[PDB]
């Protein structure tokens, strides 16, 4: 502890009670003529130490400090996702035991844990003879880590994973488990630094911090004090001169990432380190958004020349795309504004996503799905594809990405509606070529070929279906008629009526004779038929028989509700067509007194029938979320509900952070 | 009027219980309305004779009963080095029988 | 680790693979008939362990237990600040070495640090062979911590304390410094758990927590729960049954009771204060998000507002800094929260007041109490502004802060800030009016000297005290100040002081003695209401001041000078011109380079791109009414406020919009 | 354009004597007779104290950087003392005189 080695690269004397030998080293680095005063072997050693320090980037002291621009370098093929290259590297013949260590690291990264464990055991077998103690140390560390991996995989594998996949397919045999549990019985990891010889301690005293179950706990609290600093800084809003703490955070993060990944430790893939870099880059991007939004008046305007806003970089893109989770993406999406954030080096993102798409193509092309690689890969794939909505890419790479996500991806993990949401994000980022329209058409052909079963079930979490796919196709080009769907519709028979309903969801891309045959086979019977016929543009005005069916449905609903008044049922479903009827009455689309008799049922519909006699206390302003502009103007076309709605919207906007309701008040009420 | 609720997860091909547990956390979200509910639930014991796709249903009890017949489990992978149990599942929505709010008071 | 013992008090079987002895233990606790089927030595052993478990609050397994209660109890004398009672107990008879350890903890807590170190060393010398190394372990740890505390204190004494006090003011000598240096040479901390014998390790491995990374794992757990709490704060959620705020609160109170009750000195340290800061701020933010959230049907299908306690008031006062609770003011509205137990708060705060009275009555000041206590006392008088006090306690607190608080640590205007905050809660008693009258007489007799100047960083001076007096009661006239100024001698600093602080017979002597002149003096005259209508000679004074201003601008525009005096008189003159109080056109004949002044003087000819929203921040209602009448000052200011409302998140611009422009 | 790494000299109004030299990291400016309060806060690192000065009171701050020659002067200041202690930085705040309430001098 004689020197502070702060993260920028500069070194400050801390406890050197004598000659400034580090400063003398940099003084000898300053002059080649002073380097000539050394011996020849001393000159070679000085050159070696100079090469070591420029490899590790340690530059100068605070007395001669200048400008230290950052730089990101990672040479790990495992971090880059070059899976084929490391496959060929495993397939090569081993030359040294270090090459065997890299082979075992890549085998563990691919997830083939059995030969990884055996290869690590053989590395431990070899390393005794040559006295390579450090490689022995990290080999024992990785052995305990893969033991933790195997035990955790076994414990979570026999339980909820059976409900996840419907079958065990337990990857290992019991003899392998017996061998490891004999080898790792009552095994401490804290002993490890003590057990190594004394000269190993005296030289590798750095390496003691690896061996702890509380690994990176000091790293976590060193982050957390800085997070407190950043929170106080954004609350006050001060002018941070010198260098701000987020620079220290990013430099510490990149140093940890390079140290962990380059030295081939398996401990990178763990939940706690994922949480660490999660909140780390979350705090960094939230500070970036705050410094974008901030306003200044007098001195900061005199003091803020060349303010570097945070960009998007390929290392930052991978660090976002690997160790994240979708709920955290929604969390950062509620805050921030990612559209204002500049992106760069998008060709590297394009080739990384191309490598991801080809990897999942090779994985799901056959039935040889490695369960370990699947479990370690699909969440990273989900994070990368969800973060892909702010990058503009070329046509062919977008086509490969869309085809891979639509075809070679498990529907048991990602539903159809979430696929629709993700490609909707892709379409709002980048416009849609007609070949990709043909790709989506072939995707819907595959959906219909799944729909040929009379026992088939179509499941969507968010309730989005292929009608919305065809609606998006019409939204980018109304003129396109799917001829493949037209001849499929021409191939329909009488008994295929469920498939006829699924194609009835897909109206506007059909042919005239096929539409005539469909309308011959279609009859407006239930309320969902009315919802589809008003959804596909079939029904535009309201025939009286529609009113008869609606009043019959509401009569049955009132009979059931009078029955249920004895019992304890209040809410029914999300199929809330009754408030839609009240909306249509509010838009004067139905003017019958029979539905006016139906008041007193549900709070939305009771508001929409008689807003003057509505009890405003039961009004829920979250309903104000799910309205459109024309309905908001018609809402503005009534005095009585506005008399309370202005005050209610004011107290909701003032006492909360709803920017959408702020815009709702702003655009229409003033 | 109390707060603590028990949850029952079962499968509707035989009406047989899969597991029972305690509630932890809910998550909410011709126009269209976009709401989605996902549930996280703490440690449980599974069904022993279950060991010898489908549709699944969830019951909440606290009398107050909250039931829904359209769920799917999502067991996300976890990687803990300390070690020493979480259940996450989401809701589903079909077309004709779209119904997820069963309440008994 | 065969069972998990969580903070609520329940037991979960984790690695217990043999006989269920804890479950059988609670089964034995269930039946008194099974309690009879035991040896009575073993039965009273069972009852003693039952008393132990109820002392530590272990209640059943998780399956066995139903509802649980949050219970809080602290028996520490130093926790409640019984300072004089601690003085008496220090002065009392010392027999037990456990009582000696408690007295040494008190002596460390009462600033006798070298004396406490001597007592710790004698405790070690007595407990050399006393058949329990627990006290030895605690005494060694506290000896190391007080060594580091003395070392860091003397290094901070060596540096900026000389700058703060104007004196080196060293309270120590090198004898015990060199003695503790050789005594703590090569003294590590992690060896100490190895230092005890084998059987002590085998019986007391639970005490490994005290062995340099204090609260490191607990801060890790606090951080991950902080991430979880903000994650569920970011959207709608329903934490059923156990909720994370209960976990945070129970972990906080468990750590605090374990540290305080066993008398460990490390509660003085900064990182524990950071721990309390983060935990309490997260709890406050949870309370705000609970009170402010929307209600859907399940919230109607399923209150639980946070209630502050006297323990919470102590936790607020001990471990906070003024800027952090200012940020707490910026985030959450504290004033809407429920309060209670006001008698304990009143006696605690008046105990702090009488401690201040005793310490600052005599000039002999001990710096250790000063440095450990001025932040806690400032935090206490900060957070006193949500407490309702009886007149005796309120008056004693007010006179203690007025007359005994050191003027180096607190500006007079800074004292006026706390006076404003305490007078917002309650009314102004006439006794308190007499107390602030005594304080202003003290200021008046301070102002006799021809070199005293009431420097105030906030710019608020002694007139604002009497302005507060007339804000509460205007028809009352000051009497003792009038009696002092009736004997005014014309031979002048104090004369101008009471000229500021004036508002008849007392006024007549001053008005005879005065000389109406200048600009800032005219600013004072229009501030106190002496000047109410602008005479032409006042307009001539403003004209010649702007002539001096344009001469200085002509000089300074040859070079680069940007900032000017903070008392922007010319901008206020332009305000008064567009408040239409002034009728002179020669002042606006020359345009002043202040952008607010150009904003005023050009009502439709000013470049709106250089407008500052902070100008709109610090205005008043009448200026907003004046700006509502200008058609050119409608569109640009409305769209600037629109974009500022859209970008930022503070609530003030919303009130600025809704007060006049909606 | 400003490199945003300024340097601070801390002096005393008596003799113009330098008290110490440092560099600042955080500075915070915050908010008839129009009354407006403004507050300034400064934070520097572990400075270089003068042993010559080792051989209340009013002090001043100057704050120098380059914009391409930009100098800042605060005449009246108080170094408020915060005593802390821990295991194993100097803050200032402004002072406004009642005679001529000026705080910032800029030489460009």
């Amino acid at each position: 502890y004689d020197y502070h080695f702060e993260v920028n690269g500069t070194v400050v004397r801390h406890k050197n009670k004598g000659f400034g030998y580090m400063e003398r080293f940099f003084e000898l680095k300053e002059s080649c003529d002073e380097r000539s005063k050394l011996s020849k072997k001393q000159y070679e050693r000085f050159n070696a130490l100079f090469n070591f320090f420029e490899k590790n980037g340690v530059i100068c002291m605070a007395k001669d400090a200048g400008t230290l621009n950052t730089s990101i370098e990672i040479n790990s093929l495992a971090y880059h996702g070059k899976y084929d290259v490391m496959k060929k590297f495993i397939e090569e013949q081993s030359v040294s035991i270090e090459d065997d260590y890299k082979k075992a690291f890549f085998l563990a990264c691919l997830g083939r844990w059995e030969e990884s464990y055996d290869l690590y055991s053989n590395i431990i077998l070899n390393s005794i003879d040559e006295s390579n103690g450090c490689v022995y140390y990290l080999s024992q560390i990785n052995r305990y880590r893969i033991y933790q991996s195997i035990t955790q995989a076994v414990t979570q594998f026999n339980g909820l994973g059976l409900l996840t996949f419907g079958r065990h397919y337990k990857p290992f045999t019991d003899e392998f488990l017996a061998r490891i549990e004999r080898e790792m019985t009552n095994f401490n990891i804290d002993d490890l630094f003590n057990g190594m010889p004394f000269e190993f301690q005296k030289k590798y005293k750095i390496l003691e911090f690896l061996s702890d179950n509380q690994f990176l706990y000091d790293d976590t609290v060193k982050l957390f004090e800085l997070t407190n600093k950043v929170r106080s800084e954004m609350s006050e809003g001060s002018y941070s001169f010198g260098m701000s703490s987020d620079i220290v955070v990013l430099l510490r993060l990149y140093d940890n990432l390079r140290f962990l990944y380059e030295n081939c430790l398996w401990s990178v893939s763990f939940h706690e380190f994922h949480q660490y870099i999660r909140n780390s880059m979350s705090l960094l991007i939230e500070k970036a958004e705050y410094e974008r939004t901030r306003d200044i008046d007098e001195l900061g305007f005199s003091f803020f020349g060349k303010k570097s806003g945070f960009f998007m970089e390929y290392y930052d893109f991978v660090n976002i795309s690997r160790h994240f989770k979708i709920d955290d993406i929604k969390n950062l999406e509620r805050s921030c504004s990612i559209d204002k954030i500049r992106f760069g080096e998008q060709e590297k993102i394009e080739e990384y996503l191309v490598g991801i798409a080809e990897e999942i193509t090779k994985q799901f092309s056959a039935n040889g799905m490695n369960v370990v690689f699947y479990t370690q890969f699909i969440s990273e794939a989900k994070a990368a594809l969800y973060f892909a909505k702010y990058v503009k890419l070329s046509e062919e790479g977008l086509g490969k990405i869309v085809k891979a996500l639509l075809f070679y991806f498990p529907e048991r993990d990602l539903d159809i509606g979430k696929r629709y949401v993700w490609l909707e994000r892709l379409t709002k980022c980048n416009e849609l070529p007609k070949s990709i329209i043909s790709i989506i058409d072939d995707f819907l052909v595959l959906q219909a070929e799944k729909h040929i079963d009379q026992n088939y079930s179509e499941v969507s979490s968010n309730g989005l279906y292929s009608r919305d796919y065809g609606a998006l196709i019409k939204h980018f080009e109304k003129n396109f008629i799917s001829k493949r769907l037209s001849e499929i519709t021409l191939c329909l028979t009488q008994d295929k009526q469920k498939q006829i309903d699924f194609l009835f969801k897909l109206l506007p891309l059909l042919s005239t004779n096929a539409k005539s045959h469909l309308l011959s086979f279609k009859s407006v019977e239930n309320i969902n038929d009315l919802m589809n016929g008003i959804r596909i543009g079939l029904i535009d005005e309201f025939t009286p028989e529609h009113e008869e069916l609606i009043i019959e449905y509401l009569e049955t609903r009132k009979v059931n509700y009078i029955v249920e008044k004895e019992k304890g049922i209040q809410t029914f479903s999300s199929n809330d067509y009754m408030s839609t009827f009240g909306i249509w009455y509010f838009l004067e689309e139905i003017n019958n007194s029979k539905m006016e008799e139906f008041i007193g049922m549900d709070d939305q519909y009771d508001f929409f029938v008689d807003p003057e006699n509505f009890d405003y206390k039961k009004f829920i302003p979250s309903w104000l979320k799910n309205y459109n502009d024309k309905l908001l103007g018609k809402i503005a076309g009534n005095k009585h509900m506005k008399h309370h709605v202005i005050e209610v919207l004011k107290e909701r906007v003032k006492n909360s952070n709803d920017k959408r309701y702020l815009e709702i008040l702003m655009n229409y009420f003033i | 009027i109390q707060d603590t609720a028990d949850v029952y997860f079962k499968r509707k091909s035989d009406g047989k219980l899969v597991f029972t547990a305690e509630a932890q956390t809910a998550s909410f979200s011709i126009l269209k309305s976009e709401k989605e509910i996902n549930l996280t639930v703490k440690n449980a014991f599974f069904d022993l004779e279950w060991l010898a796709s489908e549709r699944y249903e969830v019951e909440y009890r606290t009398d107050i009963y909250i039931q829904f017949p359209n769920v799917s489990p999502s067991g996300e992978f976890e990687m803990s080095l300390e070690n020493g149990p979480e259940i996450k599942f989401e809701a589903l929505a079909d077309t004709d029988t779209d119904e997820m709010a069963v309440v008994i008071e």
